[PDB]
């Protein structure tokens, strides 16, 4: 028997079997409904669409994400995503073998309970576990001492880990993510007189951000350079074949992680939260945390973000500390690679919450047995 | 023992004196007891002698007076038959087997002693009537 | 969430 | 208690483990006076008891279950006398034939003797290997379930000789002419050269199980033979301890580096290659490696491997050797490079016919791919090294399987196989001063096999009890499953090894801490040495064996990056190399998991079949013929499991006697007032007097079964009674003759 691993994002869901090295199923965790009157009759069309369906047909649809900021906002949509995951794409009977689920730290307590309840009652999974995303990235990157900057859609967080001990008081969560970069990118795009007003082109803005955006190694000199000449401008075809051309704006969007004042967010950027998370640790371990500083999740994929991170923490690190950034190319998948290897450890097999224990205890078992 | 018995026993003891001093050797004590009708084991003889060591057993000489308590101490049929029936149940015993056991087990005797006692008692097949041999050796 | 934010 | 004058007992002696001592005076409830060759009185002193010796009637009988006291000294003495004083080389311990290596050539295998043994019942004759083979052959004919013969010992012990003669017997009694024996015998030099190794303690150690199926038609003519192999020690290819070597063939090549044929291989001496050099032991004295190569090639040519394929084999092996020398510079913590024009890689690529620019890239990077996209990721120098060594082990294992498939291609025969008889050659149990993963595997295989041997003997001695109506409850089973559950099962010592193979920054230090945390005071067969936090002890069926964890992960790790196999599969220069990889998770599986599966395949093969066992013993380290070193033979008897088998047997009813033979022997004890017309009720009354309790023996329909010891007690009372009767007779004769001599002095 083999466990299922499904890393559940806030825009993208990644699933497969344990001991696989890359997930078999990846699709956007997106649900769509038709917003129009039908003309034809005898078409046999179906009510609502999931994932690559709702990507393909998006111009006909309205698209909703059931997860925002790592909180499952509507269970009645999410259950469709899981039903598509297990039955349609994987071709698996989830009643046969256990499942592992991944979650951002410090999110609402009820989220775990209700996800457990749905797993045991609806899917009848034989055993279940949930793991903090930032832990798995250390399994994936091969380390036992780490500080982890994990960002996707919905959530960013830092979690320090030293030789297999977490440091709960030092967890930093920060609600800034690719969705908030995208919403800001729409407004900055409007400055050049392109206007994107509904979800079906929000899905285009996301792709523009993915291909074209990049992080200035120092912002204001390059801001001046791009104002001074068109050399940094680059262009993109919309679906209709309109070329659109974008300049200083393409670095200006992914910067805002480092200056959340642009979004009107109160907190400091990811560099200052990473530093404060280290400094909340005690001094015996800080020297080792400075070397084991690990990028994870898709929002870290922007070119330059490692160099900008290394420079901007170096300016805060005491100069003897040779701080080092680890940014492997897989890292968009690293959380899943970690859940894959964790679920395959023999030592883990004790750890699962079995249905016997759930029926004995009810959903509150999760807080007790899990992290 | 009465005076007559003591006289006959003393005379017999003196017959075993090969040196003329009126004494026998320890090694003759057994000979005197058996010649006088006792059938002690070697263990009983050594016990009544006090388990002497080799040197005094072979060269220390004792007179009749010291022998007498020993004779007294040593002095104070169906089993014999069953013992012979051990080596049979047609009433015979191989001459080879009796020779082997008497010269190789227990307090081993010489082949010549066994030939001497067995002389004339075995037939042409080499079988001994043990009841007749027993009566002969008990007479 | 339930308070300080849309979720 | 009952130790008395003229008892015999064994002194434990350092020089030759047991020496015979006679009890000089009776025991009473701490010091014994004893009589010895070193002195008529020598004294022996007793811990807060001496092993009592068997009676003279029992010693030297052909079957070590016959004896009444079952001891290391008694077994050793029986085998010693039978071998030395009678030059008899075969003995039975029950089912097990024990063969003591004569190490001198002998006439005992002649055709007159084959005729003498053929058609017999086994229980009639004196033990001989033909008496095993005939019991197999007849059971194969008498019932459908076919038969297998399991030969176990050290390689010196004579497994080759006993297989040779087993096949000779099968062929001759079948009356088959053809070419089947000679090819199997001629196969052995290649199977050694690829499969046989020099361990620290033993030369020509065999590091795999070799299985030969002699196939029979519906008429029980020999059709042909089929070879299989199992349990191959893949890790020896790339790591060896002090004064080991890897497989002989690499040294047979390096010795042959001078020949014009091999000039293209650019070989060196065996100190030149990282895989050969590590042991520090290039030369075995007395071996003519240069000619042993020729003795290999002759066997290849007799089987039918073309000279083209032979040059393919030897060029792949030179490939492996040159691959081993490729050396990685660390570029970073998590990056490496092969240096420019690196000479070993240049030679490897020229031998194998692949693009240097691809091998240099793929040896230093791994491909990650998913249905959407693919990433190339660099790997640490350690990972690159481990992947190179796993590639080398994968090539070698495939080459071995290929040569064994061509051997079968030669030996296979057209006719449909009605049934077959197996001859299994497998290494014996192994233990050394410094003890390591290789022995942990060898001992796991021996535990697995000994569980079968216990099933087998237990089932047969449920049958033999039913045949006599004796209650099964008296026989009780002795189980080694609690050890096999410790080694194989989940959270077992292998499973925690494989789990740390992948756990991040796993190490030999942490692995032992996991062992201690999981088993230390939880499972009574696992123990820790006082002085060390790096080692552990498993109480096997035979022994406590101490294993040391250094290098115990690194030997376990095998993983192969598929893109390197794909590159070698895309080679175009020569034909064989694409042939090796004809047909994933096999690339993921560790050496330990591959071994545990190979052993499951072996056990599923043997469990299909009715086993018969042979054990083979090496009497001395120095190759002296017809000498028997008790210090060596005791270690060999423990290592063959024979002493533990006997120790199990002594728990039940070792000694078994037919009522008529019992009556015949012990009538000397029997009062003719008692003795009936009917033997059986006579014996049943006599014995009830002679033994304290019924439970100490049993009455069957046709046989009496005694526990250990008690037949020597009956011999004691027989000897004491008979000697007392001799005392009475002899004192009567002595007294009568002395009395006569007195009358003779009167006369
Ligand atoms: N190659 C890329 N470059 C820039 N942004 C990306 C890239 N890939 C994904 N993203 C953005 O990051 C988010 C998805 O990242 P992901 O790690 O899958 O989040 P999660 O796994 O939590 O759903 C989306 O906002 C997406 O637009
Ligand atoms: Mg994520």
């Amino acid at each position: 028997t083999t466990a299922l691993v499904c890393d559940n994002g806030s825009g993208l869901v990644k699933a497969g079997f344990a001991g696989d090295d890359a997930p078999r199923a990846v699709f956007p965790s997106i649900v769509g409904r038709p917003r129009h009157q039908g003309v034809m009759v005898g078409m046999g069309q179906k009510d609502s669409y999931v994932g690559d369906e709702a990507q393909s047909k998006r111009g006909i649809l309205t698209l909703k994400y059931p997860i925002e900021h790592g909180i499952i906002t509507n269970w009645d949509d999410m259950e469709k995503i899981w039903h598509h995951t297990f039955y349609n794409e994987l071709r698996v009977a989830p009643e046969e073998h256990p499942t592992l689920l991944t979650e951002a730290p410090l999110n609402p307590k009820a989220n775990r309970e209700k996800m457990t309840q749905i797993m045991f009652e609806t899917f009848n999974v034989p055993a279940m576990y949930v793991a903090i995303q930032a832990v798995l990235s250390l399994y994936a990157s091969g380390r036992t001492t780490g500080i982890v900057l994990d960002s996707g859609d919905g959530v960013t967080h830092n979690v320090p880990i030293y030789e297999g001990y977490a440091l709960p008081h030092a967890i930093m969560r920060l609600d800034l993510a690719g969705r908030d970069l995208t919403d800001y990118l729409m407004k900055i795009l409007t400055e050049r007189g392109y206007s994107f007003v509904t979800t079906a082109e929000r899905e285009i803005v996301r792709d523009i951000k993915e291909k074209l955006c990049y992080v200035a190694l120092d912002f204001e000199n390059e801001m001046a350079t791009a104002a001074s000449s068109s050399s940094l401008e680059k262009s993109y075809e919309l679906p209709d074949g309109q070329v659109i051309t974008i300049g200083n704006e393409r670095f200006r969007c992914p910067e805002t992680l480092f200056q959340p004042s642009f979004i009107g967010m109160e907190s400091a950027g990811i560099h200052e939260t990473t530093y404060n998370s280290i400094m909340k640790c005690d001094i015996d371990i800080r020297k080792d945390l400075y070397a084991n500083n690990v990028m994870s999740g898709g929002t870290t994929m922007y070119p330059g973000i490692a160099d900008r991170m290394q420079k901007e923490i170096t300016a805060l690190a005491p100069s003897t500390m040779k701080i080092k950034i680890i940014a492997p190319p897989e890292r968009k998948y690293s959380v899943w690679i970690g859940g894959s290897i964790l679920a395959s450890l023999s030592t883990f097999q004790q750890m699962w919450i079995t249905k016997q224990e759930y029926d004995e205890a009810g959903p509150s078992i999760v807080h007790r047995k899990c992290f | 023992f009465n005076k007559d018995q003591l006289e006959e026993f003393k005379e017999a003891f003196e017959l075993f004196d090969r040196v003329g001093d009126g004494k026998i050797l320890y090694s003759q004590c057994g000979d005197v007891m058996r010649a006088l009708g006792q059938n002690p084991t070697n263990a009983e003889v050594l016990k009544v002698l006090g388990n002497p060591k080799s040197d005094e057993l072979k060269s220390r000489r004792v007179d009749f007076e010291t022998f007498l308590p020993m004779l007294q101490a040593v002095a104070k049929y169906e089993d014999y038959l069953e013992g012979f029936r051990v080596f049979d149940g047609n009433g015979k015993v191989m001459g080879a087997e009796l020779r082997h056991v008497l010269t190789t087990l227990g307090e081993k005797m010489t082949e010549e002693e066994v030939e001497t006692v067995l002389a004339g008692h075995e037939d042409s097949n080499g079988c001994i009537n043990y009841e007749a041999f027993l009566k002969h050796i008990l007479s | 969430w339930x308070a300080x934010c849309p979720a | 208690e009952l130790y008395t004058k003229y008892a015999r007992v064994w002194i434990p002696d350092p020089e030759e483990v047991w020496k015979s001592a006679e009890l000089l005076k009776d025991y009473k409830p701490k010091v014994l006076q004893l009589r010895l060759e070193e002195g008529k009185d020598l004294e022996y002193c007793l811990d807060p008891l001496p092993p009592l010796r068997n009676p003279d009637i029992l010693v030297g009988e052909n079957d070590l279950t016959a004896l009444s006291y079952l001891h290391e000294p008694a077994v050793l003495h029986n085998l010693k006398v039978r071998f030395i004083d009678s030059k008899l080389i075969y003995t039975y311990c029950g089912i097990v034939l024990v063969a003591i290596n004569p190490y001198e050539q002998l006439p005992i295998y002649g055709e007159d003797i084959i005729n003498a043994y053929s058609g017999q019942n086994m229980g009639d004759m004196d033990p001989h290997i033909f008496a095993v083979a005939e019991e197999a052959y007849k059971q194969m004919a008498r019932d459908e379930r076919n038969q297998s013969i399991i030969v176990s010992g050290e390689s010196g012990a004579g497994k080759t000789v006993s297989a040779k003669y087993a096949m000779r017997y099968f062929a001759t009694v079948s009356g088959s002419a053809a070419n089947v024996e000679e090819k199997v015998l001629a196969s052995n030099p290649i199977m050694e050269s690829i499969g046989n190794a020099k361990t620290t303690r033993n030369d020509n150690s065999s590091r795999f199980g070799k299985y030969i199926e002699i196939g029979f038609d519906k008429r029980y003519r020999i059709i042909g033979a089929n070879m299989r192999t199992y349990l191959l020690e893949k890790s020896r290819v790339v790591f060896q301890a002090e004064e080991e070597r890897n497989y002989h063939i690499f040294y047979q090549l390096c010795a042959s580096a001078a020949l014009p044929e091999f000039k293209t291989l650019r070989l060196g001496n065996a100190n030149y290659f990282h895989y050969t050099k590590q042991g520090g032991s290039p030369v075995i004295d007395g071996i003519d490696d240069a000619k042993e190569m020729v003795n290999t090639r002759q066997a290849c040519t007799l089987l039918g491997i073309s000279d083209s394929y032979q040059m393919g084999i030897f060029r792949i092996l030179a490939g492996i050797l040159h691959l081993g020398n490729v050396e990685f510079a660390s570029r970073d913590s998590d990056s490496c490079a092969i240096p420019p024009k690196h000479d070993p890689l240049t030679i490897f690529c020229d031998l194998m016919g692949v693009d240097y620019e691809e091998m240099a890239h793929w040896l230093c990077h791994r491909k990650l791919a998913t249905a959407t996209e693919t990433y190339i990721k660099p790997i640490s120098k350690l990972h690159a090294i481990n992947a190179r060594d796993a590639l080398a082990k994968h090539i070698y294992a495939n080459l071995f399987n290929w040569i064994v498939d061509h051997v079968n291609k030669a030996l296979h025969s057209t006719v449909k196989q009605h049934s077959f008889i197996g001859v299994l050659d497998i290494y014996g149990f192994e233990t050394f001063e410094i003890n390591s993963f290789e022995q942990f595997c060898i001992n796991y295989a021996n535990e697995k096999l000994q569980q079968q041997f216990n099933m087998h003997v237990f089932k047969l001695e449920q049958e033999e009890y039913m045949k006599e109506q004796i209650p099964w409850t008296l026989i009780d089973f002795y189980d080694n499953q609690p050890c096999i559950n410790l080694i194989e099962a989940k959270m077992g010592v292998l499973d925690l090894l494989d789990e740390e193979c992948k756990m991040p920054k796993g190490s030999d230090d942490t692995w032992a801490q996991k062992l201690y945390n999981t088993h230390l005071n939880k499972c009574a067969l696992f123990e820790k040495p006082r002085l060390s936090n790096k080692a552990f002890i498993i109480k096997h069926f035979a022994d406590k064996v101490e294993y040391q964890c250094e290098g115990f992960l690194e030997k376990n790790k095998d993983t192969v990056y598929e893109e390197q196999i794909k590159v070698l599969k895309s080679s175009k220069k020569f034909k064989l190399l694409p042939e090796l990889f004809q047909d994933s998770k096999e690339h993921k599986k560790t050496v330990g998991h591959q071994f545990r599966n190979s052993l499951h395949l072996l056990m599923e093969t043997l469990n299909a079949t009715t086993p018969h066992y042979v054990r083979c013993i090496k009497p001395n380290d120095f190759k002296f013929p017809f000498t028997f070193d008790e210090k060596r033979a005791v270690q060999q008897l423990r290592a063959c499991g024979v002493l533990e088998t006997i120790r199990i047997s002594a728990a039940g009813f070792p000694s078994r006697w037919t009522y008529q033979e019992f009556f015949s022997r012990y009538r000397v004890l029997m009062k003719q007032k008692d003795v009936l017309s009917d033997r059986k009720q006579t014996c049943k009354n006599v014995l009830e007097k002679l033994i304290l309790d019924k439970d100490k023996y049993q009455f069957g329909k046709t046989k009496i079964f005694f526990r250990a010891g008690q037949v020597a007690y009956l011999e004691k009372i027989r000897a004491d009674k008979l000697r007392a009767a001799c005392i009475r007779i002899q004192k009567t004769i002595r007294g009568w003759l002395m009395r006569k001599k007195y009358m003779r002095m009167r006369r």
